[PDB]
RNA sequence: GUGAACAGCCUCUAGUUGAUAGAAUAAUGUAGAUAAGGGAAGUCGGCAAAAUAGAUCCGUAACUUCGGGAUAAGGAUUGGC
RNA sequence: CGUGGAGGUCAGUGACGAAGCCUAGACCGUAAGGUCGGGUCGAACGGCCUCUAGUGCAGAUCUUGGUGGUAGUAGCAAAUAUUCAAAUGAGAACUUUGAAGACUGAAGUGGGGAAAGGUUCCACGUCAACAGCAGUUGGACGUGGGUUAGUCGAUCCUAAGA
RNA sequence: GAAAUUGUUGAAAGGGAAGGGCAUUUGAUCAGACA
């Protein structure tokens, strides 16, 4: 079932007390865990231009609040997991404050 | 495929080192046919090879 | 050949279970080395650290 | 062919062997002395299971300072760990003796392991270094592994001597008794 | 580039991203730190750690083979525009 | 009493199964030991009268070869560090490309050479073994290709010395 | 294709070792013998 929702997700409750050279390594798994507790899927795939939002101030400096879209497809045939797989990458924003889930309009 | 070859050999011809050769991902087919200079010389020029020319080390603040 | 080929099969076995990296590893163990066995250590230099 | 000691019908029976086969020995053992005697459908995705953490392996005899986890209460031992690279050929075997059946036209439903057995193969030799230039062994335990499967079969006068005066007390009683 | 300097720290050309990994953060460790008041009472013994340090100016004892001792000791100061 | 060979003898037993081996099956001798049945296997071996010796093992910190307990345990922690998609594939923490993040920081993790090694150099195929995890990749394995000199060296001269 | 050693099935026992000796129960098992 097709559906494209905007997220804001707290990385800073997240992170806290995580080793400074396993920060933006670990806020890429739970990234995989984010989306698969709202869509309920497991293959979940980033788009490389999130990679480049996590790691932008090194492995240390991981940004507070990210804004995310989630949107959840179909898959193709002979594939072992089910039908369904989701596709998150970021939306730029001024502040990543003051956002709440938004389902986004299809066409 | 494996491309550790013409990643190597595009930077004896350009004259460059392998930190700044560019073979694109779309033509993976086009640049594994490639197996020898001569060919890189066409590869380049038509625009699958390119220079990423160099790092900026700017003196403003000195 | 493929009476050949599996004849390189067949004559391979016994290098393969001592573990022997090519047809040409005939590094050959010391029963016993002196080294180890032949020595009494008592107070002053002694044979190692 | 030669087999273990099987009693069983070989008429409805399919089988499969592994020769060889590059596993820890230890392993392998228990993951087969878990599979053995279940319905043959249920056994397939019970391994299934296995890879994904959701239902172990109990370690019954090798299993001396293994750390203790929580899903072992299934079986009811303390001591359980999911040896995966072991389940990746045994399951492969299940699958072979499952293909099997079909060429002889067996029943799936029904069919369900009746043998299984793994013992030990003939070992590597590789060599290591240690402290003084000191020379150990660094050695694989490999092992063969063979299993049965078997449909299941709907199923589950001596003559006395006594003496006479036994046979007199039993002619008496008959006598007096209506 | 900073600086007395081929010091240390950061960068450009060039090269590498190899050294088994994943999850949790009990004790005891190995490596590196901070601590109220007192300041060696600790201990075979100030072992160790702390303190001092670059630079300009003022100032320097006993002794001495008259060359040294000497950076003796000790005291003021350091940014920016 | 037993074992290896020798001279006799049973016109001894034997591919219709000789030795060997296994056997909480049977019998005899106080005992060393002898005989029989069953299973395995495939080609020679016994009884008695004597002869002969490299003739009997549990130990020698014995000798060579083989296998365990310990144990799926100790461990695989110096050298700041990896991440996402795509292709390849039966398979990807580890291979290739792109996008990121860092490091060696010109007394370097860079560019060449002397001793020393001898084809490791490069391409094509390709993974049973090795690379203390993995492997589609390699300094591995299989097959081939590749070092051009009147001027660079040796060759010539002499040093301590032979 | 012996033994160490290991696997599977079957039988049996098990409160800080195991195994041994004399006697019998219990279960399993086995030849002999009267015509």
């Amino acid at each position: 079932d097709v559906v494209t929702r905007e997220y804001t997700i707290n990385l800073h409750k997240r992170l806290h007390g995580v080793s400074f050279k396993k920060r933006a390594p670990r806020a890429v798994k739970e990234i995989k865990k984010f989306a698969k507790l709202h869509m309920g899927t497991d293959d979940v795939r980033l788009a490389p231009e999130l990679n480049q939002a996590i790691w932008k101030r090194g492995v240390k400096g991981v940004e507070y609040r990210l804004r995310l879209r989630i949107s959840r497809k179909r898959n193709e045939e002979e594939d072992a997991k089910n039908p369904l797989f989701s596709y998150v990458e970021p939306v730029l924003v001024a502040s990543a404050k003051g956002l709440q889930t938004v389902v986004v309009e299809e066409d | 495929a494996n491309l550790r070859t013409q990643k190597r050999l595009a930077a004896s011809v350009v004259g460059v080192g392998k930190r700044k050769v560019w073979l694109d991902p779309n033509e993976t087919s086009e640049i594994a046919q490639a197996n020898s200079r001569n060919a890189i010389r066409k590869l380049v020029k038509n625009g699958t090879i390119v220079k990423k020319a160099v790092t900026v080390h700017s003196k403003s603040r000195t | 050949r493929s009476k050949a080929d599996r004849m390189a099969k067949m004559e391979r076995r016994e290098r393969n279970r001592h573990a022997k990296q090519g047809e040409s590893d005939r590094h050959n163990a010391v029963s016993l080395s002196k080294h180890l066995f032949s020595g009494k250590r008592g107070v002053g230099k002694t044979d190692f650290r | 062919a030669r087999y273990g000691a099987t009693s069983t019908n070989p008429a409805k029976s399919a089988s499969a062997r592994g020769s060889y086969l590059r596993v820890s020995f230890k392993n392998t053992r228990e993951t087969a002395q878990a599979i053995n005697g279940w319905e043959l459908t249920k056994a397939q995705k019970y391994l299934e299971q296995v890879l994904d953490h959701q239902r172990a392996i109990p370690f019954r005899r090798f299993n001396s300072s293994i750390g203790r986890t929580a899903q072992g209460k299934e079986f009811g031992v303390t001591k359980a760990r999911w040896p995966a690279k072991s389940v990746k050929f045994v399951q492969g075997l299940l699958q072979n003796a499952a293909a099997n059946a079909e060429a002889k036209g067996l029943d799936a439903t029904k069919l369900y392991v009746s043998h299984i057995q793994v013992n030990q193969a003939p070992k590597q030799r590789r060599r290591t270094y240690r402290a003084h230039g000191r020379i150990n062994k660094y050695e694989s335990s490999p092992s063969h592994i063979e299993l049965v499967v078997t449909e299941k079969e709907e199923a589950v006068k001596k003559v006395v001597r006594l003496t006479s005066r036994q046979r007199g007390r039993i002619a008496a009683q008959k006598r007096i008794a209506a």
